[PDB]
């Protein structure tokens, strides 16, 4: 399950 | 604090430097000393909090599963199992700070949806990232905390903010996931993955285009769990 | 030191974990405790002093070129040249530890010409990372202390190891950046770089599979410099 | 120019 990613 | 003598404006560059040069502790430094002025955060400067301690924390949860498998298999000298301890005591120790910072006095001071739905969100993940490492004792407890966050911001969002917008949708999205590995209840996961999904659909065209590529690009994120959990 | 009451087994066996968990700085750390309890080190115990502290050092070295292009753009307030100049300083702070164990004692203990190769490119290469930052004063001598620790490795390899040896390979790949990168003399890394390229492939005939594959690999990196150099 | 890349 993904959640909201890190910054790019 | 260590960052007591920099100006508030030099903390934001320096934490905008730090997030170009890809140096994350830095930048959750450079933020934690931009709180302490006392100040609000501007939505910016928000985000800039968040992208800094999400990147810390994301780099030790993965250190942690790394080791903590090694335990596992060892288990089927003490040394996997203190340094999985250090990494977690360290992982602790950080979210134990971000949740510092939202009592000390981030959300007292959010009044509008925007920012008091922002900063209870991040009080729902910090707990969610204490728990993912806690066994049996307060780990009902630290469950409890991260429901109870998401569930205020929940309800602030539904009320406030219309179903497309981005935190309303990470937050749901988020949420969804504590249901799914936290909570233990897959059901309530998809439940909310799906209702989210349609009514941000519902809403798309209300979207400038901009708007609608922002909201679209954390509806494929729903939709990306929902083929992973049916 | 900090690692003082911890086995020297048990550094070495979490340096392995921390490896795993790319978790370099305390991979670092661990085998500088390693270091410190006085003991010779093993080929493994080597590879594992070096790659802790070149992804340390390399971090840094992208962080600090990141800044450093921004600080040059903005000079054609201080907060970009003060952040530079802390990520400057840390990162010499790493060179000079490193220098420090080379210095107290690993070289002098070091008689095999394996290990004494290996320890002498590891001095070259954290010299070269100095002068990359350095600014004219003491930028010559610690250009001039990088070429005499490369220089004294490549007479012992030439001497001791065959063309083909992974150590040797790989000190004169990186003594040929030095020529090229630091030394402004990129005539003598293209000769370098041909000169070990033809007689390593001459001698790979004496290989088996796997070393084979090791050496080539070297060879590669080799050719591509040349690629870019020619 | 690359140098002698860190492990894998």
């Amino acid at each position: 399950a993904g959640s909201i990613p890190g910054r790019r | 604090g260590a960052m007591g003598s920099m100006e508030r404006a030099s903390l934001i560059q320096k934490a905008k430097l730090a997030e170009q040069a890809e140096r994350y502790e830095d930048m959750a430094a450079f933020m934690k000393g931009a709180v302490e002025k006392g100040e609000e955060l501007s939505c910016e400067e928000r985000n800039l909090l968040s992208v800094a301690y999400k990147n810390v924390v994301g780099g030790q949860r993965a250190a942690w599963r790394v080791l903590s498998s090694i335990e596992q298999k060892s288990n089927e000298g003490p040394e996997v199992r203190e340094y999985r301890e250090k990494v977690e005591t360290e992982l602790q120790g950080v979210c134990d700070t971000v949740l510092g910072l939202l009592d000390s006095h981030l959300i007292k001071e959010a009044g509008d949806a925007e920012s008091r739905v922002f900063y209870l969100k991040m009080k729902g993940d910090y707990y969610r990232y204490l728990a993912e490492v806690a066994t049996g004792d307060d780990k009902k407890r630290i469950i409890d905390s991260a429901r109870s966050a998401y569930q205020e911001a929940m309800d602030i969002s539904k009320k406030e903010m219309p179903p497309t917008n981005p935190i309303r949708l990470g937050l749901a999205l988020n949420f969804s996931v504590f249901h799914y590995e936290i909570a233990n209840s897959p059901e309530e996961a998809i439940s909310l993955a799906k209702t989210t999904f349609d009514e941000a659909m519902a809403d798309l065209h209300t979207l400038s285009e901009d708007s609608y590529k922002d909201s679209t690009l954390i509806m494929q994120l729903l939709r990306d769990n929902l083929t992973l959990w049916t």
